[PDB]
């Protein structure tokens, strides 16, 4: 069904240049505002760029502004440029759609691996590591810097699970809501300037690794991560 | 003794007062009309391709008619101007501008009619706002055009016995450049554009009336008081205008024409007054946009 | 050029009456034949000759300025 | 035979009337005498749906009374937000000629159907991201006048063959149908329960039908002209009707009779939609005089107009909680009223 | 025609026999329910404009 | 707008995708098509054109031509005439081998939404018709009628009976004769368009 494949990886020396194209297949392609997560390899997700519905608009991170291009055949493409030491991460091509009721950030791309050779909304995960066991209930902290509920009553506190070897799937959307194709095992909590993820029956696939994300406005500021171990 | 005459100095004159009183009906007239004629193009329609030509030219004639003030003040106090250098050769250079818009717009308009009545099939493909804006912005570069002597050659002169200043047009005073600008303001504003409207209207009466279930009439009398209005009300002013520019700065003849050039310019602006009149009564389309206010 | 010539000629006559005479006579007016305009006005003969110089002086200058009085166009 | 039961039918009809007649004890307007008049009502245009270039056809209010969604015959029918005035979707319809649109209460499908005497099933929920056809409900010989989702698997839709039905979205057929009606079915009204429906059809008559069993239970006259509209109260006792003779009426399912009707003198255009307030007390009842007036349930009187269209209208939805009144006229403008 | 004048007949029987109650009391009914959802009624009462999503 | 900026930008997206859609479709012309049942509907545009309402289209001389065959509605013609009030032109078809189609037409060329509306007629089946009159007289189908019983006499006291049910000067029917084989019917019906359409632009300009 829906499939967002991509390519373009492998070892890139400093101040080269890369091609990344995201191959989205299965899907109404046009209608959706294709964003880029990166990730590294020991470290939690972090925004890159975001185009829209048509090239309307093309934001970027304050790392990332000048020295990469985002375009869009079904496809969407990244232009790597400029490569410093800190671009080494696994990138996500990551589908959303904004109309009433929608489901951002839906469906994470497989993501491919690329390697080197202050004014924001920051997120904050003190907790790192929440040890728990199967069937116990659990819950997932994260603070934020400023209020994120809005003035027409959305708080843009969304909730991301991503397994081990498994790319991120949406869990919880705007801190209330419940994105489709998830277990009734995870809800969403918080109000006005801390959020939590509770679990209720956690399951043995629940284990992994959480990112609280935000989206009140851009650059998309991700939490630090915390990994729910075993026992 | 304040009476500074001595050869009986009188005052203003029976022609100035009727281009004064011309001048004051076009404005009173105005000040509604053009206003109600933009409110309606502009939130009642330009959703409509044959509502963007009526939108432009009102807003030409309401522009015309909006610095109908500095003429009055000018005519008032002896063809006094007590404004600047700058402010002669723009406002004047304005004015022309609407007024020579005024006109192309109504031009075009009967080249749109035109299009519409002999290219049936045709103009349900080249309608459109786009269209329609590219020739109303075509009419307005062509205004612009022939106003450029009005900004390239206003020059304000003084007298220095009276605090009166007055100031017209000076080609240098000794140059042929008068001549070859009046013949060409002259022939695109009132000799081409006539023929345009006379040809177009002619050609849609002949064709309207060839097949039934569209004689109705009433397109004949829109033909008739768009024509015959335009011609009457225009060919004063353009033969005094290229009458002047060819006559010396002197002479009996012109010193006639000096006179009367205030009231052909006032009885120009009588079209200008008139031609939302017939749009709005006209226009039973006009009606739909009233109630709908 | 103009203003300082009809003031020197102004200048030239030692009473305001003939003074006067000069500085109203030196109108711009496009009337034909001013001197009719001066066979018209009750005034002594210094006068007369005063605003016939003052007239034809005026009057040579707004031919040779060459200027219209251009209304709109 | 035909003389025995003829006679029979006769004698079953007067007997019908005569019970009717028995049990109006009192009238209705000397019950509502008692009650302080609800004063004039002034509704201002807080929203204009603009955005459609041909003749509204419906205006279906959402669960959330946030998205209303509106049906035209340009070939489209977009989903709008009554917050935003923002366009949620845009659903290209097979054919233009299109006479109801129908919400589904929990949001994931929009039907609407026409002259194609087909009642498509739309799916807003899709995960390709667009908006598909889901259903598309065949079986009617007749032009489909009003469609209502009971829930999110049946449907009851009413057809212009003299055939209101039951449909089963899962699998496409029909399962009981609903006859009696000589005329077109030109209106229908689930109950808020969702167990029964009202429908108004094109011979001056309002039969109400039982989901269940597919059997009428009750049958209503007293309309001189065609029925265009038809209501539940809020309640679910009563219900009103709609008629091109420019007067509707307050029937009830427990007094089995009319009990107010809703008519002027200077009133004669035809009535187009007619809807409830959620306390029932408001009767926004859509004209084709260009106007939409207000009458009180209860008085029975005029209390105000909503008099914004250059056209007239052809649907009125109230919000599931009584926020706003959505009234799409002719005119493409489709206004939030409050 | 014989059939369908006898289905006719069988439909008359049974909305004959639909109990029925006085008029009053289904008026009395529609009373007391507009009577009690005045309060949670937003359209004959003007909500204030604090609250209220459409302005 | 935190993400209703993106809301906004998809229903201007949408919005001007509306707009070309809505202008795209005002380039096709409808012409409503009526007739008894089996009245020739069907056999006029054959050399062109491809249960409930069917529609048929054709281009003819840059024109798009969207014709509503809506014969197949077995319903009443009150409840939903009024979908085709922004109809071009009605075209009327007869069959002429056959009163039913003199009430019809009486019905719909002085309908409250077709006053303004020229009713195109088409008198089809001219040989079934000619043949007949050979055979059988018109005092069969025009009991009224008083004058020979020839092919063009007949035929055009049949022309002005129907068009004599006209009550509103403001429209004209224009009749029409076809021998169901001739292709001359698309160039009738291309003029008949190109007056209308003349017709309408005058209106629209002030000028009609």
């Amino acid at each position: 069904d829906v499939q967002l494949v991509e390519s373009g990886g492998g070892l890139v020396q400093p101040g080269g240049s890369r091609k990344l194209s995201c191959s989205a297949s299965g899907f109404a392609f046009s209608s959706f505002g294709m964003h880029w997560v990166r990730q590294a390899p020991e470290k939690g997700l972090e925004w890159v760029a975001y185009i829209s519905s048509g090239s309307g608009t093309i934001y970027y991170a304050d790392t990332v502004k000048g020295r990469f291009t985002i375009s869009r055949k079904n496809t969407l493409f990244l232009q790597m440029t400029s490569l410093r030491s800190e671009d080494t991460a696994m990138y996500y091509c990551v589908r959303s759609i904004y109309y009433y009721g929608s489901s951002p950030f839906d469906f994470w791309g497989q993501g491919t691996t690329l390697t080197v050779s202050g004014s924001d909304i920051v997120m904050t995960q003190a907790t790192s590591s929440v040890p728990v066991t199967p069937g116990e209930s659990v819950s997932i902290s994260c603070r934020s810097s400023k209020s994120l509920l809005h003035s027409n009553g959305n708080t843009y506190l969304y909730w991301f699970l991503q397994r081990p070897g498994q790319s991120p799937q949406l869990l919880i959307y705007r801190m209330s809501n419940l994105a489709s194709g998830v277990p009734d095992r995870f809800s969403g909590s918080g109000s006005g300037t801390a959020f939590t993820l509770t679990i209720s029956r956690l399951e043995a696939e629940d284990v992994g690794v959480y990112y609280c994300m935000q989206h009140l406005e851009y650059p998309l500021t991700f939490g630090a991560g915390t990994k729910l171990e075993l026992k | 003794l304040n009476t500074p005459v001595d050869k009986t100095s009188n005052t203003l004159r029976v022609p100035d007062i009727l281009a004064l009183v011309i001048f004051a009906v076009v404005f009173l007239v105005g000040v509604l009309g053009n206003a109600l004629v933009v409110w309606v193009t502009a939130f009642e329609a330009k959703r409509t391709i044959n509502a963007i030509w009526f939108l432009n030219l009102a807003v030409a004639d309401f522009l015309s008619c909006l610095a109908l003030p500095i003429l009055f003040t000018s005519i008032v106090q002896h063809h006094h101007w007590p404004f600047g250098g700058a402010a002669c050769s723009i406002l004047p250079s304005l004015i022309l501008l609407n007024m020579y818009a005024s006109i192309l717009l109504l031009a075009t308009i009967s080249a749109d009619r035109f299009l519409l009545v002999f290219k049936p099939i045709w103009c349900q493909n080249f309608r459109g706002a786009g269209l329609a804006w590219i020739a109303c912005a075509v009419a307005w570069g062509l205004a612009l055009l022939l106003t450029i002597p009005s900004f390239l050659y206003r020059v304000v002169r003084e007298e220095y016995f009276p605090p009166k200043v007055l100031c017209g047009v000076d080609y240098s005073h000794d140059k042929r450049r008068e001549r070859a600008v009046a013949i060409v303001r002259l022939v695109l504003g009132f000799l081409w554009p006539l023929l345009t409207l006379t040809i177009c209207y002619t050609f849609i009466l002949l064709r309207t009336w060839s097949r039934r279930a569209t004689r109705s009439t009433k397109t004949l009398k829109v033909v008739v008081a768009v024509v015959a209005s335009f011609f009457i009300f225009w060919l004063p002013y353009q033969v005094t205008g290229i009458m002047m520019s060819f006559l010396e700065p002197s002479s009996p003849t012109f010193l006639l024409l000096k006179k009367l050039d205030s009231l052909c310019v006032s009885f120009a602006y009588i079209n200008c007054c008139i031609n939302p009149i017939i749009y709005v009564v006209a226009g039973q389309g006009f009606q739909g946009r009233l109630r709908k206010s | 050029t103009l203003q300082k010539k009809i003031e020197e000629i102004a200048a030239k006559y030692k009473h305001s009456v003939v003074k006067k005479c000069c500085y109203d006579g030196a109108c711009v007016n496009n009337d034909e034949t001013c001197e009719q305009r001066a066979a018209r006005i009750s005034l002594g003969p210094r006068c007369i000759k005063a605003f016939t110089e003052c007239c034809v002086v005026a009057s040579q200058l707004r031919a040779n300025i060459s200027h219209k009085d251009m209304q709109l166009g | 035979e035909l003389d025995q039961l003829r006679q029979e039918a006769e004698q079953l009809k007067n007997q019908i009337r005569d019970a009717r007649k028995a049990c109006a004890d009192a009238t209705l307007s000397q019950i509502t005498n008692n009650i302080d008049p609800v004063g004039r009502i002034q509704m201002r245009t807080r929203r204009t749906l603009r955005g459609h270039l041909a003749k509204i056809y419906a205006m279906h209010w959402g669960t959330d009374s946030r998205l209303l969604v509106s049906a035209s015959q340009d070939g489209k029918l977009i989903i709008w937000d009554s917050y935003t005035t923002n366009k949620v979707h845009a659903i290209p319809l097979r054919s233009s000629w299109v006479m109801t649109c129908a919400y589904a209460p929990s949001g994931n499908y929009v039907a609407c159907g026409g002259l194609d005497n087909i009642c498509s099933i739309y799916n807003l929920k899709t995960r390709e991201g667009n908006v598909r056809v889901s259903r598309e409900l065949a079986g009617h010989t007749g032009y489909l006048s009003c469609c209502r989702f009971l829930d999110d698997n049946q449907i009851v839709t009413s057809s212009g063959d003299t055939t209101c039905a039951l449909w089963d979205i899962e699998t496409g057929q029909q399962t009981t149908t609903f006859t009696g009606h000589t005329g077109d079915v030109m209106s229908l009204s689930l109950a808020p329960d969702t167990r029964l429906f009202v429908s108004g059809a094109c011979d001056a008559s309002a039969k109400l039908w039982d989901v269940r069993e597919g059997m009428c239970r009750q049958t209503f006259t007293g309309h001189e002209s065609d029925i265009n509209a038809i209501c539940f109260f809020p309640n679910g006792n009563a219900f009103a009707t709609g008629s091109d003779d420019a007067t509707c009426r307050l029937f009830d399912l427990r007094a089995d009779q009319e009990l107010m009707t809703y008519s002027h003198d200077n009133i004669i255009c035809g009535i187009t939609s007619v809807s409830f307030s959620k306390s029932g007390r408001l009767l926004l009842a859509g004209y084709d005089d260009f106007n939409c007036n207000v009458w009180d349930a209860l008085k029975a009187d005029r209390a105000g107009v909503l008099a914004g269209h250059d056209n007239r209208v052809s649907c009125l939805g109230v919000t599931d909680d009584g926020m706003a009144v959505a009234t799409g006229s002719w005119d493409s403008f489709l206004k939030i009223w409050n | 025609s014989i059939a369908q004048a006898r289905k006719l007949v069988e439909q008359l029987k049974m909305e004959a026999n639909i109990d029925r109650i006085k008029v009053s009391k289904a008026a009395a009914d529609l009373m007391a329910y507009c009577e009690a959802h005045a309060k949670e009624d937003p359209l004959l009462t003007p909500v204030p404009a604090s609250e209220n999503p459409f302005r | 707008s935190a993400e209703e900026r993106a809301a906004l930008e998809r229903s201007k997206a949408i919005e001007k995708n509306l707009k070309e859609d809505g202008i795209s479709a005002a380039k096709d012309v409808k012409l409503l098509l009526l007739g008894a049942d089996n009245s020739g509907k069907s056999t006029i545009v054959k050399q062109m054109k491809i249960t409930g309402i069917v529609e048929t289209h054709f281009t003819f001389k840059n024109l798009h031509f969207r014709l509503f065959d809506v014969g197949g509605q077995r319903s009443e013609r009150k409840k939903w005439i009024h979908c085709f009030e922004d109809v071009t032109a009605i075209i009327f078809c007869v069959d002429l081998s056959d009163h039913e189609s003199l009430m019809l037409f009486d019905s719909i060329c002085n309908n409250k939404f077709f006053i303004d509306t020229s009713i195109i007629l088409f008198l089809n089946k001219k040989d079934l018709f000619g043949e007949k009159i050979k055979k059988s007289p018109l005092t069969i189908c025009f009991p009224e009628y008083t004058g020979p019983n020839t092919y063009e006499d007949a035929a055009a006291y049949i022309q002005a009976q129907f068009e004599s049910k006209n009550r509103s000067p403001n429209k004209e029917i224009y009749c029409h004769m076809t021998c169901a084989t001739d292709t001359n019917n698309a160039q009738v019906i291309f003029d008949a368009v190109t007056d209308i359409i003349i017709a309408n632009n005058l209106r629209g300009c002030g000028l009609y």
